[PDB]
């Protein structure tokens, strides 16, 4: 493995509205992190202990959290780091067919226990020509990812999930399909009778979102529409809008929106809203712990600000919440 | 921070042999004074300032001169392996040698080579903003090493002033011998050295052969063996000044805390986990076995035995993985010891230094590797032992003259014998006055 | 010496020019003799990084086309539901 | 703003051969005339040397004047020989015997139209000239001679420019020629009415720079000639790059001389050092500074303890800060300040040029004007006045025409330049 | 509204890009003179008509001329980033420089350039409906700067009258200095700008080196961080043209309250939150904190202390989110402090200027954002020890009429030096009779 990793980090400060750069040192025989500055050559922290960061983590475009401060990893500051990592940076999709919806979990489950990043994803339909020479049906799920070894391991997704998947590899037909299936377009969301559930981005670093997924389609919902956003501060206040001055962590919710990337889900059942609050649970964990236990925020929860998923209360606003998450955000 | 080391003579050079090789090896320079072209981070850290300078392309260079007066051993580093690390002015050689006469070395020789020193050391001094000592490597038993040593200490001495000067001196083993002139020559350096240094470490090449006979198992050892375990030694002295710790320790704390009267500054020095690496399998290394080792006189690199004496003051500098309650237990059960006395007068005898830097592994070398050391210094009364086995020898050879026509002959008045030995006769006198004990009555 | 020649030795090995010649008198054409050339080539010169010529001033560097940019002023957009309700609102 | 040079006798042709290149490679020249540099900051002065040839050419605004082509051959053979233009080239047929009344009086007179012509030709094609740069010897015959005739000529045709002359004088320890001490007076005579400002240098200071900084076990001519080309290369660029404190040659005239024939100057070039030090330090302002005023890099036999700095000028090639540049003048200044002539408040000036010389990362070239420069004229005094009162070799100059007059006047106005200046280096305020 | 800018030699020229880069980023006009509007509805504010004026197709081009004898910097003007921005015809430039002569400048060399300027300066004050003053910016240290100043000064002066001229002036700093022949041309250039400028600012270089090292943490500044202080302080006194607020003051405004004799027309310039990006956000910059900074030498851009003089008169300049409360209870602290000493013949001492738009950040820069800050202009006794020490030098040099040839030969009668030493003798005079106490009543 390594015996240092470094890497270099950008840290949006509230209070002055800039953009920090520090350097950051993970020494991993014995897991103690170091902090230095690049635009005064000094120490900004020691070699402390930090149980809560693992080598798993620490890949290009993720986010840490070290003592209150959200880090986004930008670029290599070694050379040692940058051979280690001299693969894991080609792209390639992976398509799930009609008949593939209903694993698709699993199927993202497995990729994420491959040590698989997933760098974009989206429900959509092809037009005709990309849908004749790729081979793929009409409604399908892409998935857009990078990792190590990536070509070699995704090949056990032909046994273990018999024509449901097609791999790409050439970068050609990778280039084509990004411009097709992502990008500004149309989307797939119903505007009536409908609800949104959000992955907020800690699930999303630690890797619960299969499950969630999948617990979703066990319980009998529908998923019309689904695709991966990143917030700017103003969207995600402009997205909690009704929570302020009702719960007494509106900044903090704020700020976490605002830390990476979210997925986001449509659901469509009978009664959507209340089903899904039901299955979702209460807004602390502390509740689901003792009466609730089955719920997704007593697995994939540790506080209020990350209960892991988000779900709309009123049933005024589900079409409003559609809207913002499938056509403001998609389009423009 | 910084620390300005010089070396002079034969003993004085090989032992900077292994030093700077340790050094190198603990920081991580390359023989050829560069870092590896991988590892480079964009922004460094201080810890090779004590003993290193960066040039603006990166290189390192390292903050040392080797003197000497014949040209071999340094054309031997010109030549060696080292070649690149040293900057060529700083490698000083002189025509032919001071052939065991001090007097050769101090009026004839020494006086032509001294200014170049000087001015090297200056150019030195001036690219410093925290000097903070003087470290001297040299033999008492040859004639360059005494002569050169005491003119150079002397004109440094007067040049720099308040700035302390810590002296690593070879003296003769008591019944190992290599020249017949030895008495002579350490006598009439240690004149010189009583006035001009602030601390002074005493070494005996028996010793350090009886140890390596002992803990290692060496049949055959050679000079290599004991410059390693020498460089170990300064390098575990100078580890508080370069690596972060619980307790620092600062050169002049040491100064502070170990000399009681400005006469009484001659210390002995022990090193503890010296061990083989099939020993060490065998054994438990804790805080308290390494602190009982330490104290017995098989552990000691000089040919004195502290039982017939009495400490007057110890500083025990621990590295690598202690902690301070592991050191205050041990100090404790040593004060419980019964053949371990202090003077009366000195009721805080200890100083202790916590580092967290564990001791670096040599590739040729042959002590094991361990998680914690303890290196100690220490003032006691037995010294006195060893000054007046040298002068009886130095009056068995004055008696009749035995040498004398060659120093005479070098420029020395006789009557610089007399001197000397009077002035050491003192030193005997002031280490049995210092040990008394008075006012009893109350 | 000893570094020059190393030195010398250290380049590449095989219309030219003659930078410098560790001999005084170069054997030439026929029995022709010729001299004069300079001992060594770095007089007046770094051997770290020769052939290296900083053609950069000051004022390019200080006042380059990054210091003039207006993006960097500007107050941060808005969120597109807030823009939406701006443009009905107007 | 262009300069027009010259190159009279064995000595100037040489030196501007290796000044030539060195300019060429600066400017990235190719030796056969062709630019080929690769920023326009190379360009845009280009015609400050340079006159442009059809379809890309540029030749060199010289001229090369020699009694015997022998020199001309040589030059021309060398490798950047092709570069100048061949009615530039003005020779005799008989030699100058090492005789300044020859050089100046018989086949001077006969040469001097032509050279003449080719310097008009060349000054009228400026569009505007600034002054003339001379390099010859005094010790020899045709340099001597004909140059100072040269000098008095331009003068009469071009007062209102400058006059600039690189000199090389006669060692202390060895001569090269007998007859030295008569050639170097009546040069200095010629020199102190014609010249308005003119530098040194003698050729064992540049041996002891050889030796004792770069150690170099066999220099040649060639390194000698190299230096000397880097301190004149050095001195105009200024003029021909862009910087945060421009200077010009005007300029410097007007800050170093205090009075009008108080002209002749010290040279110095800061960063020297041997091949295998040099990767032990780096280039930085204190240390360019203290190897500035350290007399083994001074081209001069004379030292400065002995005498007082009057003024001086450091003109700085490179990226640096004027905080440290003031500072260090300030320090310096204050640290020697009896060597400092005390009816002056400042006697430093600096100026920063933008672009160091290649391979350089920083660069200073020194020009010191200081009274200790009155020790060489007595000595080659003293020769001169050992050989007259006994008529040594006198007939030779007197058969070619020379009034013994003229031989008591070059004497007595060099022993009034030596009095002036030791005249200041004793003055008071009073 | 409008101004006209007259930039001058080197350092004018220097200053002119940084306070022309100020200006068009405070603005927010492109390189190429073009705004780029977020909006069609609405229309652009007319805050830029001061400094530049539009053309029919809306490209903006500046109010300014560039004035230099030699080429160099203004070809490197030509060639730079703004080439597009500035007309051709503003920016002038000679063949050769006036080589540090005054003489050379004024009657040689100017004489030839000076109508082309003259007929510049027409040309754009035809294209004006309210102008209200010209400002100079040049060095009076250097020849062409003197000399051709003085000049087109006076032919001004004859030609528009009435009109105002506010020079900043960059003087010979007290020790650091740059060239031997500055006493003679800052007493020449004085003489001049004496009669002929309505106020003149003082500038000092090493006062803004100081002010750079001990507040923000710079170790080797260049001359782009003194310039881009200076365009700093230029756009907060221009401000008051350009922007709402609460108390405007116009130019006449200020030479009204400064100016109390005609003569006595030099001022002392100051600015508060000088402060690095890192340490503006551990502290509040409440109004009072900037307004104690004001006054304190540490604070100036001229190398004098005020603590060895009396105040005349002080105009403040406020701007940003400040409230005129806070501007009362400040100066009203200010006036109960002891070291604050005013002339008893100027009983209501200051002048206030409150302006809503806070100062801009550059790039580049290496000032903090704030939200608010305070320029000081102030008339102060003072100053006479500044010209004192240009006499004094100018005596010692005079005493042997150093360089005086090269000041004849260019044009120059020799009674030139002895009037203008004698000019300046009667205004340090004057600065000794009017801050002398009123004890005398008759
Ligand atoms: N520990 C150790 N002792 C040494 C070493 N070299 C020499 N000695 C001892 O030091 C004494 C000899 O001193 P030298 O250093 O040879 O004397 P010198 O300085 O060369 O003086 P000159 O002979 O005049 O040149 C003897 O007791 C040797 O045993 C060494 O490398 N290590
Ligand atoms: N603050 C500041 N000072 C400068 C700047 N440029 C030059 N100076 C100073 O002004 C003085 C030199 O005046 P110059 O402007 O070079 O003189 P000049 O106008 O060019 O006159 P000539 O040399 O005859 O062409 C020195 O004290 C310099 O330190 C600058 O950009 N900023
Ligand atoms: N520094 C230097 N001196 C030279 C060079 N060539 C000749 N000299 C010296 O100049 C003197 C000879 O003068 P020379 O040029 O032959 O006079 P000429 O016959 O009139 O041309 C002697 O002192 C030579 O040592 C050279 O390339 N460099
Ligand atoms: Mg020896
Ligand atoms: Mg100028």
């Amino acid at each position: 493995a390594l015996e240092r990793y470094a890497f270099k980090v950008d840290y949006c400060d509230p209070q002055a509205n800039l953009v920090r750069q520090y350097l950051l040192l993970y020494f991993a025989e014995d897991s103690t992190i170091e902090m230095h500055d690049l635009k005064t050559k000094r120490v900004f922290l020691k070699r402390c202990a930090y149980p809560s960061l693992t080598p798993r983590e620490l890949f290009i475009g993720a986010t840490v959290g070290v003592f209150s401060r959200s880090l986004k990893l930008v670029d290599y500051g070694d050379e040692v780091t940058r051979r280690h990592f001299s693969g894991s940076e080609a792209e390639f999709v992976v398509f799930i067919q009609e008949g593939g919806l209903c694993h698709m979990g699993s199927i993202i489950d497995r990729m994420h226990t491959w040590e698989l990043r997933i760098t974009n994803i989206r429900l959509v339909d092809l037009p005709d020509s990309l849908c004749r020479d790729l081979g793929v049906s009409r409604r399908c799920v892409a998935i857009l990812f990078k990792g190590s070894n990536a070509i070699e391991k995704v090949g056990g997704l032909s046994t273990e999930f018999p024509n449901m998947t097609v791999v790409v590899a050439e970068p050609s037909d990778v280039n084509s399909v990004r411009g097709a299936a992502f990008g500004p377009g149309g989307t797939t969301a119903v505007m009536k009778n409908c609800s949104v559930c959000v992955i907020k981005p800690h699930a999303i670093m630690s890797g619960y979102q299969g499950a969630i997924i999948q617990r979703l389609i066990d319980e009998g919902f529908h998923i019309t529409a689904l695709g991966m956003y990143s917030l700017t501060v103003a969207d995600a206040e402009d997205f909690l809008e009704v929570y302020n001055g009702v719960v007494p962590e509106y900044q903090r919710l704020v700020e976490q929106m605002s830390s990476g990337p979210c997925w986001a889900v449509q659901v469509c059942a009978e009664n959507s809203v209340s089903a899904l609050r039901a299955i979702c649970g209460p807004h602390d964990p502390d509740v689901c712990h003792v009466l609730f236990p089955h719920t997704i925020r007593s697995k994939y929860g540790v506080d209020r600000t990350r209960n892991g998923v988000h779900c709309t209360d009123l049933e005024e606003d589900a079409p409003l919440e559609s809207e913002f998450f499938f056509s403001l955000l998609q389009n423009a | 921070r910084e620390a300005i080391c010089i070396h002079i003579g034969q003993a004085g050079c090989q032992v900077g042999n292994a030093c700077w090789e340790l050094f190198c090896l603990e920081h991580g320079i390359q023989p050829d004074g560069a870092m590896p072209s991988d590892k480079t981070i964009g922004v460094e850290d201080d810890a090779f300032n004590t003993f290193f300078s960066e040039t603006g392309a990166g290189k390192h260079v390292p903050r040392a001169v080797f003197l000497d007066l014949e040209p071999t051993v340094v054309d031997e580093v010109r030549t060696g392996t080292y070649r690149q690390l040293f900057h060529p002015e700083q490698l000083i050689s002189g025509k032919e040698d001071a052939a065991n006469n001090y007097a050769r070395g101090h009026y004839t020789i020494g006086k032509e080579i001294v200014d170049l020193c000087l001015d090297r050391i200056r150019k030195l001094a001036d690219n410093c903003t925290g000097l903070q000592g003087f470290l001297v490597y040299h033999a008492v038993g040859g004639g360059t090493g005494s002569g050169l040593g005491a003119l150079l200490l002397e004109r440094l001495s007067v040049d720099y002033g308040k700035k302390s000067k810590l002296g690593y001196t070879v003296y003769p083993s008591p019944q190992v011998s290599t020249a017949v002139v030895e008495p002579y020559n350490s006598v009439l350096s240690t004149h010189s050295l009583l006035e001009h240094t602030d601390v002074a470490a005493m070494l005996d090449n028996e010793a350090i052969y009886d140890l390596t006979r002992r803990n290692l198992d060496i049949e055959r050892p050679t000079y290599t063996n004991l410059n390693r375990l020498i460089g170990q030694v300064v390098s575990s002295l100078t580890a508080s000044l370069r690596f972060d710790g619980a307790l620092n320790v600062d050169l002049t704390e040491f100064q502070t805390n170990l000399v009681p009267y400005p006469r009484i500054h001659f210390v002995l020095t022990s090193y503890a986990p010296v061990i083989s690496a099939e020993k060490a399998y065998h054994e438990q290394l804790s805080v308290s076995e390494i602190s009982n080792a330490v104290f017995e006189p098989a552990s000691m690199m000089t040919k004195c035995d502290p039982r017939h004496g009495k400490y007057m003051a110890c500083c025990l500098m621990y590295r690598g993985d202690v902690v301070p309650k592991d050191v205050n237990a041990a100090v404790a059960t040593i004060k419980t010891k019964r053949t371990i006395q202090f003077v009366d007068w000195s009721p805080t005898g200890f100083k202790c230094g916590i580092n967290y830097q564990p001791p670096t592994v040599v590739p040729g070398g042959d002590l094991a590797k361990v998680q914690r050391a303890v290196c100690m210094i220490a003032n006691s009364t037995a010294i006195a032992e060893v000054f007046a086995r040298i002068d009886h020898k130095f009056d068995l050879m004055y008696s009749k003259r035995a040498f004398v026509h060659w120093y005479v002959g070098e420029g020395m008045e006789e009557g610089e014998f007399s001197e000397a030995r009077e002035d050491l006769a003192a030193l005997e006198k002031d280490y049995e006055e210092v040990g008394a004990e008075s006012a009893d009555m109350d | 010496e000893k570094v020059l020649e190393d030195d010398l030795l250290a380049q590449q090995p095989v219309t030219t020019v003659l930078r410098a010649s560790l001999d005084a008198i170069r054997p030439g054409k026929n029995d022709r003799f010729t001299g004069g050339y300079s001992s060594t080539p770095y007089v007046t010169s770094d051997a770290r990084n020769p052939h290296s010529r900083f053609l950069q001033t000051t004022n390019r560097e200080d006042y380059c086309e990054k210091n003039a940019d207006l993006r960097t002023l500007r107050r941060p957009d808005l969120g597109a539901r807030s823009r939406v309700l701006l443009q009905v609102a107007l | 703003r262009e300069i027009v040079c010259v190159q009279a006798g064995q000595c100037g042709n040489q030196i501007g051969s290796k000044f030539w290149e060195v300019i060429s490679d600066e400017h990235g020249v190719d030796p056969t005339g062709t630019y080929q540099g690769d920023s326009d900051l190379q360009l845009e002065r280009i015609n400050v040397y340079f006159d442009e040839a059809t379809g890309g050419r540029y030749v060199p605004r010289s001229v090369l004047i020699d009694l015997e082509p022998g020199t001309m051959d040589s030059v021309r053979a060398g490798p950047y020989g092709q570069i100048f233009r061949p009615d530039n080239f003005i020779f005799g047929q008989s030699g100058a015997g090492n005789n300044w009344a020859k050089g100046h009086y018989t086949e001077g007179a006969e040469l001097i139209d032509s050279v003449l012509d080719v310097c008009c030709k060349e000054a009228e094609s400026c569009d505007c000239l600034q002054g003339f740069q001379i390099c010859h010897s005094l010790g020899g015959g045709t340099g001597s001679g004909m140059g100072t005739l040269l000098i008095s000529k331009l003068r009469e045709q071009y007062p209102d420019r400058i006059m600039m002359t690189f000199s090389i004088i006669p060692s202390p320890k060895v001569s090269d020629t007998v007859v030295e001490p008569y050639n170097t007076t009546l040069s200095v005579h010629q020199l102190v009415e014609n010249s308005d400002e003119s530098m040194c240098i003698d050729n064992e200071a540049l041996y002891d720079i050889c030796f004792r900084t770069l150690k170099l076990t066999t220099p040649t001519f060639g390194d000698l000639n190299h230096l000397v080309s880097a301190v004149v290369s050095g001195v105009t660029c200024c003029l021909r790059f862009p910087g945060q404190l421009n200077s010009d040659l005007r300029k410097l005239a007007v800050n170093l001389v205090p009075f009008p024939r108080l002209h002749f100057f010290m040279m110095g070039f800061a960063p020297l050092t041997s091949r295998g030090s040099q990767q032990y330090r780096g280039l930085s302002v204190p240390e360019l500074t203290q190897q500035m005023f350290d007399a083994k890099n001074m081209m001069q036999a004379a030292d400065p303890r002995h005498g007082r700095y009057l003024t001086a000028s450091a003109l700085f090639r490179g990226r640096m800060s004027t905080k440290e540049v003031d500072e260090q003048m300030l320090n310096v200044q204050n640290k020697n300040s009896s060597y400092f002539i005390e009816w002056i408040p400042n006697n430093i000036k600096s100026s920063v040029c933008d672009i160091p010389p290649k391979g350089l990362k920083m660069a200073v070239t020194f020009i010191g004007n200081n009274t200790c420069i009155q020790e060489m004229f007595r000595r080659v005094g003293e020769q001169f006045t050992l050989m007259f009162r006994r008529k040594a070799f006198l007939h030779w100059y007197t058969g070619e025409g020379m009034d013994e007059m003229e031989f008591t006047e070059a004497e007595s106005n060099m022993n009034d330049l030596v009095s002036e200046y030791q005249q200041y280096q004793d003055a008071t305020i009073e």
